[PDB]
């Protein structure tokens, strides 16, 4: 009937959200307020030196939504180290800005700060309704579920540099081999190859949701994906419907529907752990006071049934194995809920931990001068070309097959002569 | 007539250059003496959303031709201007907004489809550059002095 909670880590500074890479280290991360990501053994202990260290950067605040906002780590980090933030920055208030790292290659406990590349820059003017929360789907695009930020309609008539993105869902492919460009869009996409409209938007009608639920088996066949939000503005909860084999012509709506009753609601999540067999595929929604709740619809009729979860919260967490945490309020701690009807790690959620390992692929071992993307292509920084960027190329380039060398410095064979042959 | 595409602007370069709007020299406020170069537009054929008729003379005439231009485009439909000089902030430094020499306009009906072609009419105006800020509106500048 009811669930119980246990401790794991106390001494914790601001948290605001966990989760894993899917690399079967079953390291869980641990995003904190102020702008720092620690990790967490299997085991149970915090690493001494951070996974990400960007303070500096994140312009934070006690209230005020602003600081380290979400991390989506690549569908294949195992292989290119990939992962995406989100957070505030500034110098109009500050910056919603949403960036790609890359882990050391030295180091897999840590990113390599220099490996920076933004993809976004969202202008805001207040300090709510920010969203900002990153994850990837089950086609492989990164989605970013911004709130509106109270950006009046006014607001955006009368000023310049203005996101245009905010209260709106954005669909990128990072999987490029495009160099000209941090991302490409989706054909899928609506506005893809669009003269008039943001390729980045993928669905509006947002506000200031909380964390979204995103369950990535939806009970119905054509729908491949479906992410829920709960909005307070009024309040209500709006989802959003995916196919994967579907290219979007027009806008996908949103359901606004009232599942919930009265109350706030910090956020919720779909359980897809193995501990609990009956609060499987359980939607479960709880506000700042530990008050839970679980959400059902129905293969027939589409109705929602709300019914109570049985027992100050700042956000949520999910292990590999599916496991959900509690993360509450250098006063700061995370739970792990539990059902006690079955043990805490029953011999079919056994599972052998292989440790992170250093970066062996290719793009990662010989590339230079540039860039490697997502999907392993190295982009050139300007003054190089070749597979690797390795091949020097000249201003003006070289001519009668003429190699370039040094800055500028052509290098014409026998029977040529001249700065460029 | 072909409409400017989304995040579009023309000439093809940096605002700020020759070829453009020019250098920015400074904001323009009242106690100081270059503020005698902004002068109020009352065109009847003009909506001010609202001192935001206040406007460089050059700018007033680029406006005033568009303004005409509008109406002869569509059925009943006139040229509205939801922001021009900035008295003081909600602007970032160097802004053109800051000397009345930008304005930011949309039509009268809203209709966020015609702004492609409202920023080539502003083109063909003879505004100095102009650029499909965003879907709420379209940004165009003159030169000064
Ligand atoms: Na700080
Ligand atoms: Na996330
Ligand atoms: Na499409
Ligand atoms: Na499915
Ligand atoms: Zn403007």
């Amino acid at each position: 009937n009811c669930f119980c909670i246990q401790e794991v880590v106390s001494g914790l500074r601001q948290p605001v959200g966990a989760l894993h890479s899917g690399d079967g280290s079953q390291r869980l991360f641990i995003l904190e307020k102020e702008g720092y990501v620690k990790i967490l053994t299997p085991e149970g202990e915090i690493f001494k030196e951070p996974y990400l260290d960007i303070h500096k950067l994140v312009q934070s605040g006690i209230k005020d939504e602003r600081g380290l906002l979400s991390l989506a780590f690549h569908p294949n980090y195992k292989k290119n180290g990939k992962l995406y933030v989100s957070y505030t920055t500034n110098q109009h208030d500050h910056i919603l800005r949403v960036v790609e790292y890359t882990v050391s290659r030295k180091n897999p406990h840590q990113v390599d700060l220099r490996t920076a590349r933004v993809f976004l820059e969202v202008a805001e003017l207040h300090r709510k309704h920010l969203g900002g929360q990153l994850l990837f789907g089950p086609d492989g695009f990164l989605y970013i579920i911004l709130g509106d930020g109270m950006i009046t309609l006014d607001d955006m008539e009368e000023m310049d540099g203005l996101s245009d993105f905010t209260g709106s869902v954005l669909r990128l492919d990072v999987d490029t081999d495009m160099c000209n460009v941090p991302y490409s869009i989706p054909r899928s996409n609506p506005h893809f190859n669009s003269t008039n409209q943001p390729p980045e938007v993928f669905a509006h009608g947002l506000h200031d949701p909380g964390r979204c639920a995103v369950d990535r088996h939806p009970t119905d066949i054509n729908i491949n994906l479906t992410i829920l939000c709960s909005d307070s503005n009024r309040s209500s909860a709006r989802i959003l419907q995916i196919i994967k084999g579907k290219d979007y012509e027009s806008e996908p709506s949103l359901l606004e529907f009232k599942p919930f009753s009265n109350g706030p609601l910090v956020g919720g999540f779909v359980y897809r752990g193995c501990q609990s067999e009956r609060l499987y595929g359980s939607y479960v929604f709880g506000d700042r006071n530990g008050n839970f709740l679980t959400l059902q619809q129905s293969p027939v009729t589409k109705q929602w049934q709300e019914k109570p979860l049985c027992l100050h919260i700042l956000g949520f967490g999910e292990d590999e194995l599916g496991e959900v945490y509690i993360l509450s309020s250098h006063n700061g701690k995370l739970y792990k809920i539990v059902d006690p009807k079955r043990p805490l790690m029953p011999e079919e959620c056994r599972a052998t931990v292989q440790p992170a390992q250093t970066l062996t692929s290719e793009c990662s071992r010989l590339c230079r001068n540039g860039y490697c993307t997502p999907t392993g292509k190295c982009c050139c920084s300007p003054g190089w070309e070749g597979d690797f960027c390795r091949t020097a190329k000249c201003e003006p380039a070289c001519r009668h097959g003429g190699v370039c060398v040094r800055p500028n410095k052509c290098l014409c064979k026998k029977g040529y002569l001249g700065p460029q042959c | 007539l072909t409409p400017l595409a989304y995040k579009q602007f023309i000439p093809n370069v940096a605002e700020k250059t020759l070829g453009a709007s020019g250098r920015y020299e400074g904001k323009i406020t009242r106690n100081s003496e270059r503020f005698k170069e902004l002068t109020p537009n009352y065109n009847p054929d003009i909506i001010f959303k609202d001192a935001d008729r206040l406007m460089t003379q050059r700018c007033k005439d680029k406006l005033n031709a568009l303004a005409i231009s509008v109406m002869n485009q569509w059925p009943g439909v006139k040229l509205r201007v939801t922001e021009g000089w900035d008295e003081d902030g909600h602007h970032s430094e160097e802004s053109l907004h800051y000397e009345g020499r930008a304005v930011d306009i949309t039509t009268s009906d809203r209709d966020r489809s015609k702004y492609g072609m409202l920023a080539r009419l502003a083109v063909e105006a003879g505004f100095d550059w102009v650029y499909y800020e965003s879907k709420a509106h379209i940004h165009c500048s003159v030169k000064a002095e």
